[PDB]
């Protein structure tokens, strides 16, 4: 409720979105985050759903971008929905058993940081290595920042992270429906929308399917 | 002093002139309680409100018929639209009870508690369902022209013009059924028969209306 | 003292000649609520400007293209950019423009800045009258033009309805309807084409088809209040 | 506050501070069944346990039902799943229900006495050292301790949320099971099958097109 940037310029504000959180514009019309015990949860819930989406959209497009150019991979050109049935050195059950133990470390390490910040930065077996104090949940730093960034202008970099993140969550939610309706690779849906942009919107592909 | 339904006879004691369309017509003293009369003022409006919608609905679909259009008559519009559009009939009527039984109990707890329904209990809308007086909610949605505020001298005139058109709409929708059960045809077919020969094509010459034919 | 819609009358109490084009004509009491007067003062100007652009749209199209008829010309243009790609652009490019206009109605000091070229800014104008970029080289007095906008505007709103109701009765464009009236005035009126006596109702038929094909699914083309015509 | 009907007078036995301190208090008692305070306290314990058994029950019906219509399971319909899984089994149903009512009856009769006197089972010497953790909390129906492994109880704020989230997912599940029984009598198909039938044709396939909303 100030001269902050807004999603609808001139609209009234909820009042609790003053600007401490990374990249806010007041967009909460369902009034979901009024309770700060829910807003503190939803802020970290936004970052994790964002960062895994930036991994996802770069993990779908780039193996398709460098395959429709045409490289030589053991998995090349295979669709992101068709990567589950694809075989590897092991069946996918055992792979999922490794994930649910390595992430059961990391997520519980990350959740212990959320319930008390400043009390997770110590290794178990290497008791000299630690992340430097003063960090907030969602931004650990230290070895997580190996290139030496975030030593100045952290607010705009958090704003870039949440804006490059929110575009990715829309893009992966793009990837779900736009590969479920037409059933193609969502890099190749761009090919039809660039072949004839006026003869395939979402509407005409809906109406031809309907 | 005011015009009454029957000249000479005074209005009853419970019926001073403040309501719209008040003409002292309560011979059975049915509004003798000042709180059931608060209910019947609600009742005369919503009967007149539906009948004004109804009598316009019979007439406008009968204007289109007999000119040459493909319209049904109002007694046959019920069958022809659950048959043309393949609309299952119980699932049409049940949704009519869901949408209106929603909209009716809001009224039924406006009468019990006029200050209520304005606590943000709905989706956030507070003073739209505040209700101005009995049978006249107003606010943003029910009066989007904003005619119930500004000048209130012309609003009392519109209150009377609603009840006057509302009375004879109820008489019309009592007459459309009566013109159909007696004759057996549409309403503007009965009008055009009365305009063909005004003598002998009235109600007296059916043998259904007077049994002394 | 001001001119009125009916010179012997008096204007109602909610119309005091403040607004442009205020000739005191509101018999149905609609200008009583001052919250809703601003909504109507906006919506008269919007209805006028589209209708001025539409009537000059049909008149220019009729004097350069006697081939096609404007009521049918939404069907036959054969754009290469698709039937729904046009509607998709027009949907998004108007859901931007109108919502900017709507937020100007709600909070007038809220929409003044070019959001992507923030060095540029609209002046703090009057509601419904943006100016600045939308108004260069204004000729003469501004309030004179403000009445000239609505008088030509109200004339054009009645003109477009006159175009549509001529296009459903004689089915030809509004110079072809004018050439029917100028070749034969005594027989080419609506009182000549129709009359209702108490006992029969003679109305003209449509010069409009009930439906059109238009590339697959059919589109219903109804004559606006057929049956209720005189 | 936030009544089930916004115009109603809430009955006075839901507006006392020992009743407005309660989850799911939407002013709904049109029979006046809980006007007596211990009868409210007893029916409050009946609602928590009718709803938690229903939430566990409905998640034992549609979660193996949705994960069967989507593949990767072969669990049959819930109204026929009692007939099967007794042949992939070892006892008769009589020999299985009696051990059930022994195992469930030892639990329920301890919850019975803890309702009658809170902190009943916390007295020393009941169990073999395990009776210490069985005093419940300061309010009954929410035991905690060994019934809270993740430790969500010790907040004192966000706590009325977890109460009211339990009751509302609980009351929805009780209507879901009263659903499941009724949408098995009326049409004989599965509940996900009835959801598939309503999605492919909403405007003709419902309870207006069977013989149970009969005029
Ligand atoms: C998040 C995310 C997830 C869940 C996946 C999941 C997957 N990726 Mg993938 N990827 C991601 C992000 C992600 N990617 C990003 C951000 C990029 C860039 C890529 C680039 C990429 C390529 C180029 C390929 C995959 C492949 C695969 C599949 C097999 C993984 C594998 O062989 O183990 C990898 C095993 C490792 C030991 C490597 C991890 C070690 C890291 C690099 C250390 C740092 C699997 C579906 C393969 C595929 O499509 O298979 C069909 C494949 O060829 N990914
Ligand atoms: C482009 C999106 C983006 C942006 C702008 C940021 C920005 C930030 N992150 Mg972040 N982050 C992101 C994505 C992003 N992140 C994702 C997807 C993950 C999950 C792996 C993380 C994980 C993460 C952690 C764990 C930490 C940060 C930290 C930081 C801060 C300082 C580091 C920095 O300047 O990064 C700038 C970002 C870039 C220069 C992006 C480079 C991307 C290149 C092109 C590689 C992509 C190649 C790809 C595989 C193939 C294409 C800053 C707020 C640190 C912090 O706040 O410490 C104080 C910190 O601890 N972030
Ligand atoms: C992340 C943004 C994004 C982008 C760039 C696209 C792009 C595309 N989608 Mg898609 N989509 C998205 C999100 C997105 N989608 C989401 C979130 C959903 C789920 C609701 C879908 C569901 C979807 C379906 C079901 C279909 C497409 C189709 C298409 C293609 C035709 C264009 C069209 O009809 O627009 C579709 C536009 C929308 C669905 C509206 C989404 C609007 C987004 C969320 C906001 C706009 C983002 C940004 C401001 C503008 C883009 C610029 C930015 C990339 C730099 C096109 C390649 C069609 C296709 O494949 O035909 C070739 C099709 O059938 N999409
Ligand atoms: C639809 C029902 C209905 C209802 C509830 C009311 C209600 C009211 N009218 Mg009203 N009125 C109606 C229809 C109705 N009117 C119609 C159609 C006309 C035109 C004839 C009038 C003409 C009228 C005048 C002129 C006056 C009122 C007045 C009143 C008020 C006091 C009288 C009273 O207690 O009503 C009690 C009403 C009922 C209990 C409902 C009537 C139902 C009866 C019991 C059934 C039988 C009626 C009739 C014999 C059957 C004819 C059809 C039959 C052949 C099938 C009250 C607000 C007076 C007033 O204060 O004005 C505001 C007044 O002066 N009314
Ligand atoms: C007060 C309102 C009212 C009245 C007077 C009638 C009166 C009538 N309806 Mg009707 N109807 C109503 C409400 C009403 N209905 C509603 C709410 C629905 C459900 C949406 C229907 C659905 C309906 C159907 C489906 C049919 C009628 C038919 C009839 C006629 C029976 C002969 C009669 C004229 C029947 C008809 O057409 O008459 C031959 C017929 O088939 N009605
Ligand atoms: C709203 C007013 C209205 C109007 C304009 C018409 C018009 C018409 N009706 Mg009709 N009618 C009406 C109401 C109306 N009706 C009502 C309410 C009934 C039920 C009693 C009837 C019953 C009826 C029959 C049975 C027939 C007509 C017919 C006709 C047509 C020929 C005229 C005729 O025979 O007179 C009929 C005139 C009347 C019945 C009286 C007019 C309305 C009076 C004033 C009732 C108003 C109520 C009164 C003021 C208070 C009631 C007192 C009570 C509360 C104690 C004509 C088009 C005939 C037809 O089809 O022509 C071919 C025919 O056969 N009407
Ligand atoms: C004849 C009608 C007419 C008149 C007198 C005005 C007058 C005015 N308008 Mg307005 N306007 C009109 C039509 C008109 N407008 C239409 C149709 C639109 C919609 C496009 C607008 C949109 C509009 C906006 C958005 C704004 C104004 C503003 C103004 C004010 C200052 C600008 C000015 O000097 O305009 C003088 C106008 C003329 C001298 C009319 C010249 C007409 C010539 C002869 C060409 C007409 C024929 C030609 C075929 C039209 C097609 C053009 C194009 C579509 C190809 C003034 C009160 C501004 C304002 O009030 O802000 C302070 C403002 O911001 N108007
Ligand atoms: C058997 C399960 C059960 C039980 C014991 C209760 C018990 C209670 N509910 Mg609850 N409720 C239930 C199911 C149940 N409810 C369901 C399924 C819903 C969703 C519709 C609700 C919705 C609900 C609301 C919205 C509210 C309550 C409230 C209450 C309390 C006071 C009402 C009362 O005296 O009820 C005692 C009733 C019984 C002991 C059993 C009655 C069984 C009947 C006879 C069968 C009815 C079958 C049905 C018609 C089909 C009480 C603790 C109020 C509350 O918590 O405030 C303190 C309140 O505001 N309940
Ligand atoms: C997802 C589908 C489920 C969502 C259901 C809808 C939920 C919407 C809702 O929560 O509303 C969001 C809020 C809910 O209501 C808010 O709730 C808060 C917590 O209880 C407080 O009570 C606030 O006072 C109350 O406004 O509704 C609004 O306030 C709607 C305001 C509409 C404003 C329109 C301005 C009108 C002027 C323009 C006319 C010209
Ligand atoms: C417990 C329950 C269901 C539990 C179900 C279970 C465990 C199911 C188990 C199984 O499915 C699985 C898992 C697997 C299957 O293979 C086997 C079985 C065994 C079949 C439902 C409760 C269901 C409880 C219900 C439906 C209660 C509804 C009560 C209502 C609506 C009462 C309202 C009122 O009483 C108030 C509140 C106040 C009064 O004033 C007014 C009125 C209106 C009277």
């Amino acid at each position: 409720d100030a001269a902050l940037p807004s999603w609808m310029p001139g609209a009234d504000l909820p009042g609790y979105l003053n600007g401490t959180l990374p990249g806010d514009f007041g967009f909460d019309p369902l009034y979901l985050g009024q309770d700060p015990v829910k807003l503190k949860w939803y802020a970290q819930a936004e970052l994790m759903n964002a960062r895994f989406a930036m991994l996802a959209v770069a993990g779908i497009l780039v193996p398709e971008l460098l395959s429709n150019i045409g490289f030589s991979w053991p998995g090349a050109g295979v669709a992101w929905y068709d990567a589950g049935k694809f075989e590897y050195f092991a069946p996918a059950s055992s792979l999922f058993g490794v994930q649910m133990l390595l992430f059961a470390w990391v997520e519980i390490r990350r959740y212990q940081d959320f319930v008390k910040p400043g009390s997770a930065n110590q290794d178990p077996i290497f008791t000299n290595n630690k992340l430097p104090d003063g960090n907030e949940p969602g931004y650990p730093g230290g070895i997580f920042d190996p290139f030496g960034w975030s030593k100045g202008d952290i607010k705009s970099l958090k704003l870039k992270e949440i804006k490059n993140g929110r575009l990715a969550m829309l893009a992966f939610a793009g990837f779900i429906g736009q590969a479920y309706t037409t059933g193609t690779t969502p890099l190749k849906n761009l090919s039809t929308h660039l072949a004839d942009p006026w003869s395939t919107t979402v509407w005409q592909n809906d109406l031809a399917r309907l | 002093v005011r015009p009454v339904w029957f000249p000479g006879n005074p209005p009853p004691a419970h019926l001073d002139g403040s309501l719209a369309g008040d003409y002292g017509f309560d011979p059975l003293f049915l509004g003798q309680e000042p709180q059931t009369l608060k209910w019947y003022v609600q009742a005369e409006l919503v009967h007149g409100r539906f009948a004004m919608l109804g009598a316009a609905g019979i007439i406008l679909t009968s204007i289109g018929a007999k000119v040459g259009l493909g319209f049904p008559e109002w007694y046959d519009a019920g069958k022809v639209v659950v048959e043309k559009n393949n609309i299952d009939f119980p699932t049409l009527m049940v949704i009519q009870f869901y949408l209106m039984g929603w909209a009716e109990t809001k009224r039924w707890y406006d009468f019990k508690n006029p200050g209520s329904q304005a606590d943000g209990s709905f989706l956030g809308f507070t003073e739209e369902f505040k209700g101005l007086e009995n049978g006249y909610p107003g606010g943003r949605f029910f009066d989007p022209m904003g005619l119930s505020r500004g000048d209130a001298a012309k609003y009392q005139e519109y209150k009377q013009k609603e009840v006057k058109n509302g009375r004879l709409a109820m008489i019309a929708c009592l007459g459309f059924a009566a013109q159909y059960a007696a004759t057996g045809k549409g309403p503007l077919d009965n009008l055009a028969d009365h305009l063909a020969d005004p003598n002998h094509v009235n109600f007296a010459t059916n043998g259904v209306s007077i049994p002394i034919a | 003292s001001r001119p009125l819609w009916l010179p012997g009358s008096t204007p109602p109490a909610h119309l005091k000649g403040d607004l442009p084009g205020d000739f005191g004509f509101d018999p149905l009491g609609l200008g009583a609520n001052a919250e809703s007067l601003k909504w109507f003062k906006e919506s008269e100007l919007v209805h006028s400007r589209w209708a001025m652009a539409a009537v000059a749209g049909i008149l220019v199209q009729e004097i350069v293209r006697p081939d096609v008829f404007w009521y049918n010309a939404g069907k036959e243009v054969e754009s290469p950019l698709g039937p729904l790609g046009l509607l998709a652009v027009e949907f998004f490019l108007m859901h931007w423009v109108e919502v900017r206009r709507w937020q100007d109605l709600r909070k007038p000091g809220s929409v003044d800045q070019d959001p992507i070229f923030s060095q540029y800014k609209l002046p703090p104008h009057e509601v419904g009258y943006p100016g600045g970029v939308f108004a260069p080289f204004i000729p003469g007095d501004l309030a004179e033009l403000k009445v000239k906008e609505i008088k030509n505007g109200r004339l054009a709103m009645l003109a477009f309805v006159g175009f549509v109701m001529a296009a459903q009765v004689t089915g030809k464009g509004p110079i072809a309807a004018l050439q029917e009236h100028l070749a034969d005035p005594w027989g080419t009126t609506i009182f000549s084409k129709a009359a209702v006596v108490p006992g029969q109702a003679v109305a003209p038929p449509c010069k409009i088809p009930a439906s059109v094909s238009y590339k697959g699914i059919e589109i219903p083309t109804p004559c606006f209040l057929q049956g209720l015509w005189p | 506050r936030q009544s089930w009907l916004p115009g109603s007078q809430i009955p006075a036995h839901l507006d006392t501070p020992a009743a407005q301190a309660l989850a799911g208090n939407f002013g709904f008692d049109p029979l006046g069944l809980g006007k007596d305070p211990v009868a409210l306290r007893w029916y409050q314990q009946a609602e928590l346990i009718h709803c938690r058994t229903a939430m566990a029950g409905v998640a034992g019906i549609l979660i193996p039902g949705l994960l069967t219509k989507a593949g990767a399971l072969n669990v049959p319909e819930w109204y026929d799943a009692g007939k099967v899984a007794i042949e992939n089994s070892f006892a008769p149903w009589g020999s299985l229900l009696a051990v059930q009512l022994f195992l469930c009856g030892f639990v329920e009769a301890k919850r019975w006495q803890d309702i009658r006197k809170p902190g009943s089972q916390g007295e020393p010497g009941s169990f073999l050292g395990f009776e210490a953790s069985l005093k419940g909390t300061s309010e009954l129906g929410y035991p905690g301790g060994p019934f809270d492994p993740l430790g969500l109880s010790k907040e004192a704020d966000k706590w009325a949320d977890w109460k009211l989230k339990e009751v509302k997912n609980g009351r929805l599940a009780m209507l879901a099971f009263l659903g499941f029984v009724a949408q098995k009598y009326a049409t004989g198909a599965g509940p996900v099958d009835n959801l598939a039938a309503h999605l492919k044709d909403p405007w003709h396939v419902n309870y207006a097109t069977n013989g149970v909303s009969l005029p």
